[PDB]
This record gives structure tokens, sequence and C-alpha cells, in this order.
């Protein structure tokens, strides 16, 4: 049955073994579904990233097909580019763009972002989401760990292993999927849900960028989920430090009723995003610069 | 904890 799943994934990935062209694998990261390495392309010396996911270590194996559907169908300027996929022994390897700036997590846990920088992140993220949600794709795991940066401060959404599609025949999803602290209240309540859940998770990421941590982060997962399910929307620890503009923005995201929550398309017009700086404005936040 | 969960369906 492992062997049965290996055969199925083989029909879907590219033929071959990229070790035939990559050198010097160095692990740089751990994800929910596997690990991430830098590799050197031997013909040219360029760097790529390689995501390795052990078919035996998955919560749900069939979610590994997510990486193939996104790669094949849903590329965009603010989405990490995937080049090729391979089955190597017991692992799916995806060779992808290397985002040398690392994850937004390393930033929010170590410095303070100003509002120009927060607005730049939110705009980049909302551009990816407007396009994905127009095609019925819901990411379902928006949080700082899923946002990667280039060396020159461009922002890209990554980590689509848990995404799902909605459509006229399947207008909503029912799976309990996400990282507890960032999960939308309707998703925790087990109400069927749609793209609106990424909007709520993005609002929690805005709290990450202001406070450094999502709400209830010191509470065990389950307890945090109960409180998200049952309490009023969570508040910034530092409400006093955010502009009225940023506050009114967040109030469009952390709306408990999914019907009243802003859509990505609507949030691209919010006046808070007018503060968005260029990618250069993100650069000084990165570990090699701060 | 920052780990993603999957349990529904």
């Amino acid at each position: 049955s492992h062997e049965q799943f290996r055969a199925a994934l083989q029909l879907v990935v590219d033929p071959g073994d990229p070790r035939s062209y990559l050198d010097n694998f160095i692990k740089i990261g751990e994800g929910s579904t596997g690990i991430v390495c830098i590799a050197t392309v031997r013909s040219s010396g360029k760097l790529v990233a390689v995501k390795k996911m052990d078919l035996r270590k998955q919560q749900r194996r069939e979610l590994l097909f997510n990486e193939v559907v996104i790669m094949r169908d849903y590329q965009h300027e603010n989405v990490v580019e995937m080049y090729n996929s391979y089955l190597v022994g017991d692992e799916l390897w995806v060779v992808m763009e290397f985002l040398e700036g690392g994850a937004l997590t390393d930033i929010v846990t170590h410095t303070r972002m100003n509002e120009e920088q927060i607005a730049a992140v939110c705009l980049a993220v909302l551009q990816a989401l407007s396009v994905l949600h127009a095609q019925g794709v819901i990411h379902r795991d928006i949080k700082s760990d899923s946002i990667l940066l280039t060396h020159d401060g461009r922002v890209k959404l990554s980590d689509f292993g848990f995404c799902a599609q909605v459509s006229k025949e399947v207008p909503r999803r029912k799976s309990l999927v996400g990282t507890p602290y960032w999960m939308a209240p309707e998703l925790i309540s087990r109400l069927p849900y749609g793209p609106e859940v990424d909007i709520w998770s993005l609002g929690i990421m805005v709290i990450e960028m202001v406070d450094g941590e999502p709400p209830y982060f010191n509470e065990p997962p389950l307890k945090a989920m109960k409180m998200i399910r049952d309490n009023l929307p969570p508040r910034l620890k530092n409400l006093h430090k955010v502009s009225p503009s940023l506050k009114g923005f967040l109030d469009r995201l952390l709306v408990r009723d999914p019907a009243q929550r802003a859509t990505a398309a609507e949030l691209l017009k919010h006046p808070f995003l007018a503060k968005a700086g260029p990618p250069a404005s993100i650069v000084p936040l990165m570990r090699q610069n701060r | 904890r920052r780990r993603t969960w999957y349990f529904g369906g």
C-alpha cells in the first residue's frame, strides 16, 4: 500500500532522479510534510531548493498530490515557483525556486516590522490570494512560516501541501486543516467553509507581525482552538501601537462571521494597503542585514 | 507549536 502509493505518484511526477544534476544538498528547514534543502545545479552553479517529503511520514498521503496540482496549474508572481517533481526512493522531491531571504517567521520573532513593511507583506499575500481564490483554491495554512522572501525583499506564498479546491459542484470544504493558533472559528466549529478561512488566518498573521506571536500562543493547541471558536475575535497585545488604518484593516479580517469577512478582492482596495512599501523596504528586516 | 494539522473528512 506504500508500494501502491509509490506507483500512483510515479505516474504523476517527472521521470528521473535530480541527483543526476544537483550537488551539495544542505538542509535549511523543516516543514509540516518534510524537509527543505539547498542544492547546487552542477552545470551552472545556480542554487535551487529541494523539498523532500517521505511518503511514510505523511498524515494523509494523498495530500502530496497538492504540490503537483499547484505546480501544474497555479503559478503567479507571489507564489513560489515549482520546476519539477520526482519520486526518489520513498520520497517525493520537488525542485523549486530558492527564496534566499528565508521565512517571514524568522523576522516576526526577532524584530518589529513598521507599517510600511506590514502593508507590503499583506499586499503581496493578498495579490496571491485574490488570484488563487478566484480559481477556487484555498491555501488553508496561511501563517508567517508559509511566507518566503527573496534576497531583495519580494514576498511569496509557499507550502501548499494542505490546500483544497472548491467549485460550483463542491462549493465548500469540511476538513479540519491548519495550524491551531491560525485556524478560522468556522473551520474549528466544523462548519463547511470556503476561501474566507485564509483571510482570517492572514489577520492572525498580521497579529504575528505586530505582537511577534499569534494570540493564545502560550495555551496548548486545543485550548487555543476552543477560545478562538467561542470568544470574540482576538485582540492585539499592542493595540496602542498600530495606526487607526491598520486597526480598521484588521477588523475586516478577524470577522467571526465568514459571510461578513472581507474577501481578498475587497481587501486589495483597502486604504491600509496604500502604506505598502516596495520590496527594498523589507530587505533590512532579514537576518543577514539586521 | 507551529505544526500544521490535518484531521477532517
